[PDB]
């Protein structure tokens, strides 16, 4: 078992497999002089919130809080990844994967959302 | 069909910048970095090895190279900030000859006191290059220098510029990559990539010309530069063996204590006990002359069958022309032509002490990172001081010639003070980690 | 599709389906120099964390965290508001009705509360 | 009704009646002057908040974000505490508990989230 | 049965408070407002209409426009924090005329030099307003004014007084609320509601009497009062067309620097090229007077078939009685008698260019915020300095008369500095969003 960020190199299917220990580093003298050095490590906790508000923000309102993995309604548009299934899963890694839908990623978070506001509406809210 | 599926804690990143703080075994008198003030380091600090990772690195376009040298001089700054600034030393300095020996001037002077009513006559030993004559009155009628540009603020004596190492820590949600490949010239893809949340101990050791206490290279002397072929670029040369310098200040000062205000004294030296020293730095000339001859055939496999020549620098000012450093508490500035003085042919090889020697100037008036005014007065270390280094790389510069000569010709050059920085911090780059992924699968089964 | 808070005019019902574009703005140099300037914008970043995480811990302990709409065991009185389930979806807006239950606004608060921890307590903790 | 954390002295099944009274008051002038006082106030809110997130994300990992109480799927090792069912809800305190598994305290955390990750890929992931 | 449901991003608000933080296209040379140190301002700001949304606006009410007066103000303080202190310049000043023309004052004094053990003797001229005579040497001795007050810090030549637009943007979770109603007087329900993230670019432009480079009414003379019927409010109207101004600084000093102290430098006017000539500001008399018309008429609308008259500011402070501004370094005092000069019938008609010209004061040692000390001491600018603006809104003040004659007259009056603000914030609301919403359906279907 690796440590934190150890999984990078293996391949996408063997990489989920340590996620938490991921997931669990993103947060981690009771005075504050607020120096040069106090500054600075003021800034970097409060940095450090954001980022994991910030990620954590889009899960919930996806409808996927508390969950590493999850699956929505959105269907994969061959149009931004052309690859199968096998090479993707077993021959590539996340690092390679993500430059190539850096692109498409802006749409793909949008796409999540009324997907699931609209189904939140259409289960919930019966009149 | 597939569904789009999005992934938490994926391992991934990006490059990035960010506000990195400091950690270190803080645990005592206080001193001019404020290390007590920051987190304290881990006593097992954690590192991961990338396996199958390849990672591409660039020492010259770092981020923490620049962060830091902020971080160092707003420390500076800082820690100068409570002491006594020496306003009122900015008067007429008649000096003479104390009872070549000139380098020190027996001046004397009128100063302020406690009582806003009552003046007071002093004297106090001041080095040559800490003096300007106002040239209105010949051999006599001095003033500090830099007086006419900016006061000078009197190191507090209970702070210590020991360089105690200081860890470089990332934010949560952010990593430092460290490269492990033998014998990396800093620029490139890294073929042994590695990770860690802290660098590791570096020493802020401000040196010119010179790195000491510096990391070591692993096997091979390391050259780097970004563009070795530029003349304008400075080099950066790593060793693989410590070439130890021992340096001291033979003079015996005895300090003395002046009152110029209500609370706040000013420090200068008294009379010399003994007669006067040159102060000097020694070194192996076997140990010494060796790695040249190492430095130079590295060199050159990037100038062909080009021989190698070492010379002092073209001149200028005297932090850049001289080897500056500090022995806790006193700035030294050694000339260098002793050791970069040979010519080194293709076949040339190197082939008892006999050390050598390095004259020697101090100063207490310096201004450390070049700035135009906020200039400081570093106060006298009472007795003899000694202090030895470990010169683990060389500053380097190579002079704009024809191209069409057999020889290429080599200058210590002190460079930008960020070059410090950069030989310590070239093995790392922060990035920052997007946990949020997303891909596609055969779900909703 | 109008864009953040542009559904504040229409009806209950209507202004529902859009709820995604307003709790996705509820959160949106490294260096800080703790200026006029920076001062207002670290309290400002601080205060933006602070709101959206009051409000994230009442879905918590209500049991609705990361569902944009949910239904709780708490009756609705009618002592609180009589209007029929017609024109308070279709014909009144959201502007008109917050005036109208903020006088039991916190009383809705602490009984939804109590009835999600009783009846966690009675479906877990089996012995 | 005890007010917050007023059932510290009653038993452990009598005091889990009442989480959300704690659970509640983890959370609880515009301007700020960065003074002596406005100093600490501000690290007082700052470390409020990642208090409130580092006991948060632990939940998150775990799968049990949003609910006051979850059961996991980490059997209990009997050498941890040998105690039995009932002494251990009708007759300890939380507070004479807390230090009995302090020393396993983080050894059961870690435990925690494999035991959630391999759940959730065996269940997600199909391919 | 019904059950209660909670939603969550419900689109609803409420009054409320918060730290505004700036927002501005960043880029060079710094500006007294430090706006290279706030945010940057995004390239396509959103903008929202709220269809079927009405409002309730209250410019004298909003909060905006008193934090916005403290920001201002700490920025002033903040960029004269660094700059020198001219406290050794309070001293006996021996002043004779220039070599009406007694505007300027050809003074010589004493002053400290960077040598603690010497002094110098300077001369440079002054402005009349910022002397003062001791009287005890009757008409050769003088000192600066505000000397017996506070210390004025000079202020720092490297930054300029130029006032780039800066944008008001609101933290997360809360919203500007911006009304779009035709003609809207900045009180009462808005029937045309819109929503934005951060304020227009807003430009502090410090003016009296006048607001220069503000935002130009839409389609008619607007007039806004919390009070109109009340004689102790102050009447703000803004102008359709812009009516342009031109000012000049004839005189061609040249600049000199005296070393006060180690390390700084105070700047001061030297002689004079060519001859004394007074400053000015012209502004067309057709295109001035027709809106007067416009003006008077407007204004005749709340009260009755009254006539309108303008008369000169009754009298008091110089800059409250003359129209104060700065052309990007120099604070300019005109006296608007020229402008505020006449009489409108209920038939009275307008009816070349025929400029007029306004007589104009400078003054270096000044309060910007009418607080006690804490004066600013303006260094020179070298050269002719010319500065045009656009007049776009009048700052009234009507007098306290029985009202029951055929006639009310109006004045220029200089109010409070937040007036100025108001003009601008008048269209704008902060408001704190709820998203968290109560409402019940017939769920648990
Ligand atoms: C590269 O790295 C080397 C090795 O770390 C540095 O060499 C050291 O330099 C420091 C100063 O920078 C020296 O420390 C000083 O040494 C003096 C002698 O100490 C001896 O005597 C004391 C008392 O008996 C013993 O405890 C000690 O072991 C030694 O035998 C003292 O004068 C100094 O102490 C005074 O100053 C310090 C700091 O202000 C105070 O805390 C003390 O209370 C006291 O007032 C001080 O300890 C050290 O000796 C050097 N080591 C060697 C082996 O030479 C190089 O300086 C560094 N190079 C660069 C360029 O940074
Ligand atoms: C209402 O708004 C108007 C329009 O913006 C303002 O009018 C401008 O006022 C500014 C000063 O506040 C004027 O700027 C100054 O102009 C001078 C002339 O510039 C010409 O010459 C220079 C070369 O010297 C050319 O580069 C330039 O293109 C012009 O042809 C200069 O003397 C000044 O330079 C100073 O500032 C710069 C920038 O900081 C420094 O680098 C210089 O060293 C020097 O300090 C300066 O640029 C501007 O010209 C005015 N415009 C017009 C059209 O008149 C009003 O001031 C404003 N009203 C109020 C009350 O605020
Ligand atoms: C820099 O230049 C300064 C001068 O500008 C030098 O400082 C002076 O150096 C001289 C020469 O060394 C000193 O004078 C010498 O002092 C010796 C010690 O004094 C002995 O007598 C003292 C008492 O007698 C003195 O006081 C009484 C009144 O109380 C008078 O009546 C006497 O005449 C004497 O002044 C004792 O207190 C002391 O313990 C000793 O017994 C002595 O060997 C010599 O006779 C001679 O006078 C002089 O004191 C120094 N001045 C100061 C202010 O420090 C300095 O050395 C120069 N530095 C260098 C590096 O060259
Ligand atoms: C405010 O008031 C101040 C004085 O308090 C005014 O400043 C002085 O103005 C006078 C004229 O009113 C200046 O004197 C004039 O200078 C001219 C230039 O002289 C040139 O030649 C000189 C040659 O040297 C000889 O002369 C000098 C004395 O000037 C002797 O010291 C030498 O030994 C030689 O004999 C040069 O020194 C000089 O730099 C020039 O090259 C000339 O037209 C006249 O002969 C006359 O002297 C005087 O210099 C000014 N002083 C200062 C300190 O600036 C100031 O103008 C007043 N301002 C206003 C707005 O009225
Ligand atoms: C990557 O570089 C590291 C540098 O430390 C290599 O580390 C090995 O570490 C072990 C344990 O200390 C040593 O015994 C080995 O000798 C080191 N290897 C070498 C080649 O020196 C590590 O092996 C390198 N990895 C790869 C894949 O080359
Ligand atoms: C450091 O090593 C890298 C290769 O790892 C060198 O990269 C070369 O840079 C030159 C610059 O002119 C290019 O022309 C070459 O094509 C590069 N080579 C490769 C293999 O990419 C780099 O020059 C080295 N730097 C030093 C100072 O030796
Ligand atoms: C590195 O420096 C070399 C020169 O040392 C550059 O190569 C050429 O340099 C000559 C002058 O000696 C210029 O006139 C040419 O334009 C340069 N060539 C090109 C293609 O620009 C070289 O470009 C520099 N940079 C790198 C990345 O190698
Ligand atoms: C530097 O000079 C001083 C002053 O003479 C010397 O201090 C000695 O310290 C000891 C401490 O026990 C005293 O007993 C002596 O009286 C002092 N003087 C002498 C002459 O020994 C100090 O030792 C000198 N340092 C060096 C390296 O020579
Ligand atoms: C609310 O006020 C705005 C002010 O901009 C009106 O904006 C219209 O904008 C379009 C597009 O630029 C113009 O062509 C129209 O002429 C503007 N209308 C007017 C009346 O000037 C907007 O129409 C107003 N809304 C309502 C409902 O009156
Ligand atoms: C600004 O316009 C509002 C209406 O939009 C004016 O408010 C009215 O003032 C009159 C004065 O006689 C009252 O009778 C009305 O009841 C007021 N209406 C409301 C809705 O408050 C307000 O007076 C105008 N202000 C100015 C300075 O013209
Ligand atoms: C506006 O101010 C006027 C006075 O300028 C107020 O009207 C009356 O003012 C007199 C004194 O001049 C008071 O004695 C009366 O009580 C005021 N009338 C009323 C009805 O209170 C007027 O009230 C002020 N406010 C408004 C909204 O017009
Ligand atoms: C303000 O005065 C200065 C100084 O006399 C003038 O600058 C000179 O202008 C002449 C014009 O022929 C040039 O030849 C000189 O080189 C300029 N410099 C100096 C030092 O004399 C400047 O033109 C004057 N400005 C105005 C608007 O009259
Ligand atoms: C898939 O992507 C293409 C290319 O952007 C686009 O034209 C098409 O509409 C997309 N299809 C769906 C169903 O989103
Ligand atoms: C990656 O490294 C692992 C661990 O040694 C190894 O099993 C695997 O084959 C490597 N993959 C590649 C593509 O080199
Ligand atoms: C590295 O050093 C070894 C001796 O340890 C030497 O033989 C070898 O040539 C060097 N390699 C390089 C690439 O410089
Ligand atoms: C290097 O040092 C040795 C020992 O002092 C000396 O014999 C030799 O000549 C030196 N190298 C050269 C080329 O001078
Ligand atoms: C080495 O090269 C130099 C320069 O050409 C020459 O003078 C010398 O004799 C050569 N000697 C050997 C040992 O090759
Ligand atoms: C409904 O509200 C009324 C008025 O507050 C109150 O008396 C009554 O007890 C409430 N009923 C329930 C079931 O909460
Ligand atoms: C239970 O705890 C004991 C003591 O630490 C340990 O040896 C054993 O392996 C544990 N069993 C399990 C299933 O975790
Ligand atoms: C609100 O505006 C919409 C969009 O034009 C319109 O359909 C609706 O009828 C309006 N409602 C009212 C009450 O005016
Ligand atoms: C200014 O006002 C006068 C007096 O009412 C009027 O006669 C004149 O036409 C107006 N315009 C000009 C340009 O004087
Ligand atoms: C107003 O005008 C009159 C008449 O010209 C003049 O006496 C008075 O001083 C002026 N007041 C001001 C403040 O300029
Ligand atoms: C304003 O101008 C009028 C007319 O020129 C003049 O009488 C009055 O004295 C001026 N006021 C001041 C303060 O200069
Ligand atoms: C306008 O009316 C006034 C009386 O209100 C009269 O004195 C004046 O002459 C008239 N102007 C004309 C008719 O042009």
């Amino acid at each position: 078992r690796r440590g934190f960020l150890g999984a990078a190199g293996s391949t996408m299917g063997a990489a989920s497999i340590t996620l938490t220990v991921q997931a669990r580093q993103l947060l981690s003298q009771h005075l504050l002089k607020l120096g040069v050095w106090g500054i600075k490590q003021l800034q970097a906790r409060v940095l450090a919130v954001e980022r994991y508000l910030r990620d954590q923000q889009l899960l919930g309102i996806w409808g996927c809080s508390g969950k590493l993995i999850c699956c929505t309604n959105v269907p994969w548009n061959s149009s931004w990844s052309n690859k199968s299934l096998d090479e993707i899963w077993n021959n590539m890694t996340w690092l390679q994967w993500d430059k190539e839908i850096g692109n498409y990623t802006q749409l793909i978070y949008r796409l999540i959302e009324e997907s699931q506001n609209q189904q939140e509406k259409n289960e919930k809210e019966l009149l | 069909n597939l569904w789009v599926t999005v992934y938490y804690g994926v391992p991934v990143w990006r490059d990035a910048e960010t506000t990195l703080f400091c950690a270190s075994d803080a645990k005592e008198k206080h001193n001019v970095w404020a290390t007590h003030a920051c987190v304290p380091t881990d006593p097992n600090p954690q590192e991961i090895h990338l396996d199958n990772v390849t990672e591409k690195f660039n020492m010259w376009k770092n981020n923490m190279v620049e962060q830091m040298h902020t971080d160092i001089i707003s420390l500076w700054d800082q820690s100068l900030k409570p002491c006594v600034k020496l306003t009122p030393l900015c008067v007429t300095l008649h000096c003479t000859n104390v009872t070549d020996r000139e380098e020190l001037k027996n001046c004397s002077f009128n100063m302020t006191t406690e009582l806003r009513d009552k003046r007071q006559k002093v004297y106090s030993l001041f080095y040559r290059l800490d003096i300007v004559p106002i040239n209105e009155s010949q051999g006599s009628e001095y003033r500090l220098i830099n007086c006419n540009t900016s006061a000078c603020t009197q190191a507090c004596p209970k702070v210590s510029f020991e360089p105690i190492p200081i860890h470089y820590c990332a934010p949560a949600g952010f990593a430092i990559l460290k490269c492990k490949d033998e014998g990396f010239n800093g620029t490139g893809l890294c073929k042994n990539v590695s990770t860690v949340q802290c660098t590791h101990g570096i020493k802020p050791v401000v040196s010119t010309q010179l790195l000491l206490n510096g990391s070591l290279a692993e096997k091979n002397i390391t050259i780097r530069s970004e563009n070795i072929t530029n003349n304008a670029k400075i080099i950066i040369v790593q060793l693989v063996q410590p070439v130890t310098i021992k340096c001291i200040r033979p003079n015996n000062y005895t300090r003395k204590s002046i009152r110029i205000g209500p609370g706040q004294a000013f420090y200068a030296m008294g009379d010399i006990i003994g007669d006067i020293r040159q102060a000097h730095c020694n070194v192996s000339r076997s140990r010494w002359n060796k790695t040249l001859q190492e430095v130079a055939e590295k060199l050159r496999t990037y100038f062909g069958n080009k021989t190698i020549i070492f010379a002092n620098s073209s001149g200028g000012d005297l932090e850049i022309t001289t080897h500056s450093f500090n022995c806790g508490g006193e700035f030294f500035y050694c000339n260098t032509s002793g050791l970069f003085n040979s010519t080194w042919y293709v076949n040339s090889t190197w082939n008892s002490n006999d050390t050598i020697t390095l004259p020697c100037r101090i100063k207490q008036i310096i201004n450390m990172w070049q700035r135009a005014g906020q200039c400081m007065y570093a106060p006298p270390i009472p007795g003899v001081i000694k202090c030895e280094s470990n010169i683990t790389g060389l500053l380097l510069t190579r002079d704009g010639g024809k191209d069409n000569n057999v020889n290429e010709t080599f200058r210590p050059g002190g460079g930008d003070m960020r070059d410090n920085w950069r030989s310590e911090l070239y093995k790392y780059k922060v990035v920052e980690i997007e946990p949020l992924g997303v891909a596609p699968t055969r779900c909703k089964r």
